[PDB]
């Protein structure tokens, strides 16, 4: 079960961040 | 409609930005009686010309500054006006051809409340409602 | 001419061709006795018990490598052939000097240009077909020159070799082009020309350097240039002067390099060790020559720059009076012109890449633009990274690389999205190609290609550098 | 320590809760 | 026209009317205080001559007047700390013991238990030992006794009476006319020729006919008391010939050329005398032997009365090129009829000189038994940087109030100051990425360091062990300057200093100087320098460039220097005038310079300072732990001040305690003014309203009314006591530090 932490922390890292940060900017951008 | 030769020694980079070709842009246009040196509003020492001199400026405060900088060379002739992207070049300032702390009649109050200042609702009063204190 | 002061007196008869070239026959001359003068000046004060090096005598040790009176051990037995030298330039001095102060004054101002033989000296700075004929001329004088060194390599004794430290003569030169020109593109050492360890590759590089010269030679006397010299090149004679001065410049830096490292054609018996060495305090001969003309050599790039740039400011239509710097024509714009923002060579060369070059898709501007940031940015990931000391280190760095370039392809498509809601362009100096939904989907697709491309060359050629 | 089936129960049961607090905050938005 | 003295007789009557009229000299505040904002002006306006009067001649005379009476009072110090060294100090006994002795000239009273401040600082003596280095001054100028200091202090209050009389006289008797002032090309030539070139010239007969010999003499462990009078040497010629015989040859080798005939007194000698691990004195009388020379021809440049010379403004306007327009055309004027101009220029250059002075001080240790005094060596570095940078401040401030008050476009129409104003938005955006670049890749080096090391990847650092940084240029310019004797300067016998090379000097026990080598932490720490001073540049130059106007407010000349803001509007315009850019500029400038000297500290005490063993080897004061503490902040905090603030902690109840409460202290008013610069006038002014409410409820409310503070004196006084601080506690720290172990 530990090879989990090597799936989650590059996610909540990179993928969440990159998801979040990328509909935000569109989010707030949008006319 | 702007008639003036741009002053000599105009050029600095304090001046028009992408904003004048984009949003807005603005004139200042005066008659001088002799060719003189002056501060320009973002820096650089500038030369009139004797008769109608045309200054683009990004701000009308650029413009509002410059006025008060000519009325020290004894010249009040200055006229501000607003230019927009497709050329709708407006007079702005004098607004009715007198300054405006001059009195003219025909100009009424605008946004005048007929009470001092300490007599404004609370906020309480006016919470919920479209209005504010000042209204 | 007249505009000019006294302090910048010879710039009067650039235009003038006869005051020109009895200058340049004149300074001939001063070189001339310089060298014959200097000869006789060392012979002098030449001790035979101490070594040449830590004596002060720079003409010596070159007259000592060709192997003019040495016996075994690289020690001057004979001072004739050093006389004879000397006496022969400082005589060939007294000729140039006549020469120089002849088409100095009592000649005329301007050699005439005619159908004549005197016709033929005469020249003019617009006529490009004369000046390309005088290059060649001399090219032929070289590239004679570089025989006569072979000749005196092969034929007449030979030349002073370091290896046996004895005056061995040439006999079989090395003619294979592969091992000459290796020196230019660094085969045989780091130090690349003055890695020269041998005279059999000395005598093979004045070979290959005298029949390109002597070709050169042949082709531009008959040869007039082409319109592509024509645009790139300016045509004034100061942008002559110029360019000269940047061969020099170059010259003068190669000879300090040379004389720095190099060994074999600078004898250490002669000009000293290697570097910068001072035997008993005294400094020695090698020092002064490589440290002296390495200044000189900065002191001609500065000589270059200066006439180059003073060229390219005339040829603009700009003076000296109201300057380089100017407003946009609109003077309440923001920017000034400068040479660093108007300059032609920044406009073309802005206008001609991808992002702004005439004739490109969208996808091919964003392809182009990929695949040059893609190939420099795997060097940093690649040999810094943290597993660069591993054997891991190019892969690694490959896999950040493609990764960063997939954030950047993101940033585009988040770039384009923000920017292209429905007819509202974006703004910013973009291409009339680029104004489009579609257009940017094309280039983003051009930059992931590209850059992914970029990224594998670069690693394709770091993984097999063998 | 738990088992590995026990740690995939608890994120897909954690999924829940994951829905539920879209839907609230989708809600609240409105 | 021709320069001449010209003055007004009797311009202003002396009387004490004034004196008792405080505001007099402003017409707005000559009506009186009627908020506690009145009382602060009065001193904040009090020295703002320009304000005081529209007249440039009256400003002059003001100008003229003060001086004489700021060289009085510095006449004074330099005089009471000459008298405090000849009554109250172990100087007779430092001269006989100067390697054991520790230099001390103040003695405090007994009174609450202070006299603990009186420690033992050997020649049996208790008093707080100085690190000013005034004994190692004293013992270059060839003072052997308390009766010369006495003698010296004495003629000192005469001359600082004669500065106050000069100033008096100056200003109320007879005041020169503008014309006198303006004769800059006559003030060039004096103060080139006689201030600074006959100064040199006669400081180099005192070196030479008593400094040089009795330096000797002491050199050659020679008693204080057996050492001839400086006087002796002049009267007595055989005692003066025994030590340099080339006075036997007289003045005629000067005269005739022979100048070599003075080589054993007129020395190049380079390095440092192994006996005091000073220079030479015999170096430093040809220095200044050539000092003066070079100053006498350069004062004769300038054109007064006699055709002959240079007029400057000549020379300026003829200065242009095909960038810079008119070049340096209408700058004569900017510096001939703005005293601001002059003062800018003054202060920029002085503050860069006094930190020049401070490098070739520590490295060339020019008196003595100075550079075995550690404790001076730090201080006297330190001191010098911080006057050095306070200065240069300064200049930018005065800078600033030319650009807004003194400033004429006229004048200045498209020369090289008008053609700055054009590209400011060019200079400063450059200068901003410059900043930037230099933060990312000198601090975040650090970062990354520290990182490294936290993550137990020491490999992956920027070190000597592992990534390398060398600084290549400097350790190249070392070597030249190694080489350079027998080589570049062939009459030089040693380097100029062995901070570049040669060998250790060791003077007692302990190094003198060695060579200060330079790796990664000398790399990085230089790449900071660099990153703190151009930062602090582009603070102080956004001031004077953007202080007449800017994109935001247009007509900022007419708010002047010193306003708070143009109110909450365009966003918010606080802190735009050139004063509030001096104020951020102190920061940054307090900020660059910490770290200047915290650099000086560690590298000195780690690589150079240190005992050496009978054998020669060096045992440093910190060991050498610059090279890998010194690349993370961890061991800046760890290896620096946590190591080395353990004395100043552990002083209380010993003769260092006073530096113990002086770190705290100084702690304490840098707090302090975190309270002025965190806060605003107004909830200072609302919280008075009810503290003036409880004064009027008992009836004790002044008629001064009480005012918070103005906003430029809230951050005014942030600045100062931040400033005072943080430069106290670094004071008290080194002190403290420096007194135990160096
Ligand atoms: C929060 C989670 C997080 C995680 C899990 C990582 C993980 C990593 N970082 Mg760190 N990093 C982070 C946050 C994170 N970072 C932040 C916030 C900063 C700024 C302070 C950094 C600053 C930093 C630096 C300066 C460096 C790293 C490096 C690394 C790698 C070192 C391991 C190694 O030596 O193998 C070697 C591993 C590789 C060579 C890369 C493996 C393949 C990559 C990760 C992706 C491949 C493409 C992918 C499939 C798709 C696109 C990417 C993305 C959209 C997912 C590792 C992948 C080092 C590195 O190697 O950079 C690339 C490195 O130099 N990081
Ligand atoms: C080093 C070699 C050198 C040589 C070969 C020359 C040669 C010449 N000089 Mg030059 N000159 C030189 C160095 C030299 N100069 C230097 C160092 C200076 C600075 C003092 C000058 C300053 C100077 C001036 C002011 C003038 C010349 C002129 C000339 C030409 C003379 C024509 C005439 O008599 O009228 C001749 C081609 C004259 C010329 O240019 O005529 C067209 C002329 O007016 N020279
Ligand atoms: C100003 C005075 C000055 C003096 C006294 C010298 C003297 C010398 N030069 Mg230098 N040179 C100079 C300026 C000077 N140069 C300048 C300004 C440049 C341009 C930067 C050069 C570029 C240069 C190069 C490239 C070379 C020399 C070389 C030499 C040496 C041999 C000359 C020779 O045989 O010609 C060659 C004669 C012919 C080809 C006949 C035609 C000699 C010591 C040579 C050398 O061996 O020095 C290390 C050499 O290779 N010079
Ligand atoms: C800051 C860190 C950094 C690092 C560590 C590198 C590292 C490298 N660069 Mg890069 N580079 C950088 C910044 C950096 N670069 C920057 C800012 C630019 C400007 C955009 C470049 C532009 C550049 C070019 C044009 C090239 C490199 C190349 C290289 C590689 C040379 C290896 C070699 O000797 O092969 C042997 C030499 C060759 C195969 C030469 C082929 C021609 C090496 C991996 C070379 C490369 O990519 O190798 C394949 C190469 O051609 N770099
Ligand atoms: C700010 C300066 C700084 C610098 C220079 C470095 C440098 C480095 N870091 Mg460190 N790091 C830093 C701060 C810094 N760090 C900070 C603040 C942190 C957070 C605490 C870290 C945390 C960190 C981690 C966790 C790791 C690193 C690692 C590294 C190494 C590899 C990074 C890499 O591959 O990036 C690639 C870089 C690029 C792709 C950008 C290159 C920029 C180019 C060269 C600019 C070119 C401009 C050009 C000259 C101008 C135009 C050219 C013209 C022709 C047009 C490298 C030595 C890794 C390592 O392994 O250490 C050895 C690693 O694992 N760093
Ligand atoms: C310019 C700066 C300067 C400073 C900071 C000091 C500071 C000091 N002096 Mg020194 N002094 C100076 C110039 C200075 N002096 C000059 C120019 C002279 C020559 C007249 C003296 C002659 C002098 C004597 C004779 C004595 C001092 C003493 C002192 C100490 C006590 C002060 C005092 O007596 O308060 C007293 C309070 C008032 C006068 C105001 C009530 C104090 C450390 C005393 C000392 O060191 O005792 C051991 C002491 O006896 N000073
Ligand atoms: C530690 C305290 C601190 C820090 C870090 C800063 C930082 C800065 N100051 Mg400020 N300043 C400070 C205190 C500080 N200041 C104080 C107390 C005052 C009041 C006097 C000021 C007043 C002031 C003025 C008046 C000016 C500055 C300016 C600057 C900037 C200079 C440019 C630069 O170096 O950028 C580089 C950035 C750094 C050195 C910060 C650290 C960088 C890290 C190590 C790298 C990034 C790591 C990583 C990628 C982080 C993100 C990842 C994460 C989200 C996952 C810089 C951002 C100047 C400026 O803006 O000019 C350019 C400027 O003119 N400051
Ligand atoms: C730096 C070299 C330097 O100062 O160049 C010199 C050059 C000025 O050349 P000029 O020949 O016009 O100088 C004439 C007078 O100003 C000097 O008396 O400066 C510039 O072009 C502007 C500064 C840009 C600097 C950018 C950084
Ligand atoms: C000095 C200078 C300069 C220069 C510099 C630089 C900029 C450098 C860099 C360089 C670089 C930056 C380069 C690059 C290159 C690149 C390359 C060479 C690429 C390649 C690629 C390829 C070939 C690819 C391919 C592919 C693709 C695309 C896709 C698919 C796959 C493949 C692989 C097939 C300039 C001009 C600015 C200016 C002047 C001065
Ligand atoms: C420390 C001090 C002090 C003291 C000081 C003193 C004591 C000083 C002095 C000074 C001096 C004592 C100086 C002098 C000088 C001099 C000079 C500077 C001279 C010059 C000369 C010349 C220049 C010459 C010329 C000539 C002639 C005449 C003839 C022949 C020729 C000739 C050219 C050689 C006092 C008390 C104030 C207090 C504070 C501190
Ligand atoms: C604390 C603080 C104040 C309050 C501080 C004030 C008003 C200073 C008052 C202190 C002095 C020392 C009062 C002196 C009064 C008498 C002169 C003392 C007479 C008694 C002596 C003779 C002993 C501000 O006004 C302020 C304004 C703007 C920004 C920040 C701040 C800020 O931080
Ligand atoms: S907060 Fe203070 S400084 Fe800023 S705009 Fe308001 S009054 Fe001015």
């Amino acid at each position: 079960a530990s090879f989990l932490s090597s799936i989650f922390v590059p996610v909540i890292g990179w993928v969440v961040p990159i998801a979040t940060f990328s509909f935000l900017f569109l989010y707030i951008e949008r006319e | 409609t702007l008639s003036g030769k741009t002053p000599l020694f105009a050029g600095s980079t304090g001046g028009l930005l992408t904003k004048a070709v984009e949003e807005e842009k603005y004139a200042i246009t005066w008659t001088s009686p002799k060719a003189q040196v002056f501060e320009l509003p973002t820096g650089g020492a500038a030369t009139m010309h004797e008769g109608e001199n045309l200054l683009y400026i990004a701000r009308k405060e650029y413009g509002i500054a410059l006025g008060g900088q000519l009325r020290k060379f004894k010249i009040t002739n200055y006229k501000i006006y607003r230019i927009l992207p497709s050329g709708e070049t407006t007079f702005i300032h004098p607004a009715d051809g007198v300054f405006p702390e001059k009195v003219n009649a025909g100009r009424e109050k605008v946004r005048f409340n007929a009470r001092s200042i300490g007599e404004n609702p609370n906020p309480s009063q006016v919470k919920f409602s479209g209005k504010a204190t000042y209204d | 001419p007249q505009q000019y002061g006294w302090w910048a007196g010879n710039a009067r008869f650039i235009n003038l061709s006869g005051r020109l070239l009895g200058a340049h026959i004149a300074h001939a001359g001063l070189i001339i006795l310089w060298a014959g003068a200097m000869t006789l000046f060392e012979i002098t004060k030449y001790n035979p018990s101490l070594p040449i090096y830590e004596q002060g005598l720079i003409l010596l040790p070159h007259l000592a490598t060709l192997g003019f009176g040495i016996g075994d051990g690289g020690q001057i037995i004979d001072t004739y052939p050093y006389f004879v030298i000397g006496v022969v330039h400082l005589v060939s001095s007294a000729v140039l000097a006549a020469g120089g102060i002849y088409h100095a004054l009592l000649g005329p101002e301007v050699l005439p240009e005619n159908n004549q033989f005197p016709g033929f000296f005469g020249y003019d700075w617009e006529d490009e077909d004369k000046m390309t004929t005088i290059i060649g001329i001399h090219l032929l004088l070289l590239g004679a020159g570089a025989w006569l060194l072979v000749a005196k390599a092969l034929f007449w004794g030979g030349l002073y070799d370091s290896t046996v430290a004895s005056v061995r003569v040439i006999t079989e030169p090395t003619v294979n082009p592969a091992r000459i020109f290796g020196y230019l593109f660094g085969a045989f050492g780091k130090q690349g020309m003055a890695a020269v360890n041998n005279l059999e590759d000395v005598v093979g590089g004045h070979i290959w350097v005298g029949i390109l010269c002597i070709g050169g030679g042949f082709w531009h006397i008959l040869t007039q240039p082409f319109a592509w010299a024509k645009k790139v090149l300016f045509w004034s004679g100061e942008a002559y002067l110029s360019y000269s001065l940047a061969a020099l410049a170059y010259m003068g830096l190669l000879a300090a390099y040379f004389v720095t490292v190099n060994d074999t054609v600078y004898p250490t018996e002669f000009y000293g060790p290697l570097g910068f060495s001072s035997t008993s305090g005294v400094i020695s001969v090698r020092t002064w020559l490589a440290t002296s003309h390495f200044a000189l050599a900065i002191v001609f790039l500065s000589g270059h720059i200066w006439h180059a740039l003073r060229v390219r400011v005339l040829e603009a239509g700009l003076n000296f009076e109201q300057g380089v710097v100017n407003y946009l024509d609109t003077p309440e714009l923001g920017n000034l012109q400068t040479p660093i923002n108007t300059s032609d060579l920044t406009l073309k060369f802005l206008v001609n890449l991808p992002i702004y070059r005439p004739g490109l898709s969208a996808f091919a501007r964003g392809l182009e633009i990929g695949m040059a940031h893609g190939y420099f940015l795997l060097g940093p990931f690649v040999k810094l990274g943290p597993l660069r000391n591993t054997e891991f280190a190019n892969q690694a760095g490959l896999l950040a690389t493609i990764g960063l370039l997939l954030i950047l392809s993101i940033c585009l498509w988040l770039y384009g999205s923000a920017w292209f809601q429905e007819g509202k362009s974006p703004q910013g100096e973009l291409p009339e190609n680029l104004k489009t939904a579609k257009s940017w989907s094309e280039f983003n697709a051009g930059w992931i290609v590209g850059s992914c491309g970029g990224a594998l060359f670069a690693y394709l050629l770091v993984t097999n550098s063998s | 320590s738990i088992s590995d089936t026990q740690v995939y129960i608890a994120l897909v049961v954690a999924l829940i809760p994951g829905l539920l607090a879209w839907r609230l905050a989708t809600e609240l938005y409105k | 026209k021709k320069a001449r003295v010209i003055v007004d007789k009797d311009p202003v009557p002396t009387s004490f009317e004034k004196w008792a009229q405080p505001g007099h000299f402003d017409r707005t505040l000559a009506r009186g205080p009627k908020t506690t904002t009145w009382i602060w002006n009065l001193h904040a306006l009090a020295h703002d001559f320009d304000t005081h009067t529209s007249d440039l001649e009256d400003i002059s005379r003001k100008i003229f007047a003060a001086h004489f009476g700021h060289l009085a009072v510095v006449t004074i110090w330099l005089s009471g700390m000459i008298f405090h060294g000849a009554k109250f100090s172990n100087y007779e006994a430092w001269l006989s013991d100067p390697l054991n002795v520790r230099p001390s000239a103040q003695v405090v009273w007994p009174i609450v238990g202070q006299d603990i401040l009186n420690g033992d600082v050997g020649g049996g003596f208790h008093g707080i030992q100085i690190t000013s280095g005034l004994f190692q001054v004293w013992r270059g100028w060839g003072i052997t006794n308390s009766f010369q200091l006495y003698c010296t202090a004495i003629g000192g209050l005469v001359l600082a009476g004669l500065f106050l009389f000069a100033g008096w006289f100056h200003y109320h008797k007879r005041a020169p006319k503008l014309e006198w002032f303006q004769n800059v090309e006559s003030m060039l030539n004096h103060h080139l020729q006689v201030l600074l070139g006959c100064g040199s010239l006669g400081w180099a007969g005192h070196l030479i006919h008593v400094s040089a010999p009795i330096n000797k003499l002491m050199d050659a462990g020679v008693a204080v008391k057996d050492i001839p009078l400086p006087h002796e040497f002049i009267l007595n010629k055989s005692l003066l010939i025994d030590l340099f015989p080339g006075f036997a040859a007289g003045l005629t080798p000067f005269f005739t050329l022979n100048w070599g005939q003075y080589a054993d007194f007129l020395t190049f000698k380079g390095g440092l005398n192994p006996v005091t691990g000073g220079l030479w004195m015999t170096d430093i009388a040809h220095h200044h032997l050539a000092i003066a020379v070079v100053f006498i021809i350069a004062g004769h440049q300038y054109r007064t009365n006699w055709g002959i010379g240079h007029s400057i403004k000549e020379i300026l306007e003829n200065h242009k090129g095909p960038f810079t327009g008119e070049g340096h055309k209408g700058l004569y004027e900017n510096l001939t009829t703005s005293w601001h101009a002059q003062l800018a220029t003054n202060l920029a250059f002085l503050g860069s000189l006094t930190i020049i002075i401070a490098h070739h001080m520590y490295a060339m240790p020019p008196y003595p038994y100075l550079a075995t005094d550690y404790a001076t060596q730090l201080c006297i570095f330190t001191h010098h940087i911080w006057i050095g940078g306070f200065l240069i401040v300064g200049g930018a401030a005065h800078a600033a109030i030319f650009m807004v008050r003194d400033y004429d476009p006229v004048v200045n129409q498209n020369n090289v100051l008008d053609r700055v104003i054009r590209h400011r938005d060019a200079i400063i955006s450059h200068l901003n990425w410059v900043c930037i670049f230099l933060g990312f890749h000198s601090f975040g080096l650090y970062i990354h360091n520290d990182t490294m090391r936290a993550l137990g990847r020491p490999q992956d650092m920027f070190s000597d062990t592992a990534i390398q940084l060398q600084p290549v240029f400097a350790q190249w310019v070392q070597n030249l300057h190694t080489l350079a004797p027998g080589g570049t300067a062939p009459n030089a016998l040693e380097p100029v200093s062995y901070a570049f090379g040669g060998g250790v000097l060791a003077v007692g026990g302990k190094v003198a100087m060695m060579p200060i080598a330079l790796g990664t932490a000398d790399f990085l720490i230089h790449h900071i320098h660099a990153f703190t001073i151009h930062v602090t540049v582009l603070i102080l130059l956004k001031g004077v460039l953007f202080a007449r106007s800017s994109r935001l407010i247009p007509d900022k000349a007419n708010l002047g220097f010193r306003f708070p803001c143009d109110g909450p509007g365009r966003g918010g315009t606080c802190q735009v005038s050139g004063w509030d850019h001096v104020f951020l500029g102190l920061f940054w400038m307090y900020n660059s310079l910490s770290i200047v000297i915290f650099h000086f500290s560690w590298k000195m005490q780690s690589d150079v300072w240190g005992t050496v063993d009978a054998a020669g080897n060096v045992s440093h004061i910190t060991g050498g732990n610059f090279a890998q503490s010194a690349i993370t902040i961890n061991g800046w905090l760890r290896d620096f001040l946590w190591a080395q603030a353990s004395q100043v902690i552990n002083s209380y109840g010993s003769a260092l305690s006073a530096y113990g409460l002086m770190f705290l202290g100084a702690h304490f008013v840098w707090a302090f003014s975190l309270m002025f610069l965190f806060s605003g006038r107004g909830y200072w002014q609302e919280l008075i309203e009810s503290i003036v409410w409880a004064h009027n409820k008992l009836k004790v409310a002044p008629a001064i009314q009480p005012r918070a503070l103005s906003i430029t004196q809230g951050r005014a006084v942030g600045v100062a006591h931040y400033l005072l601080g943080g430069i106290a506690t670094t004071w008290a720290f080194f002190h403290a530090h420096i007194l135990s172990v160096g």
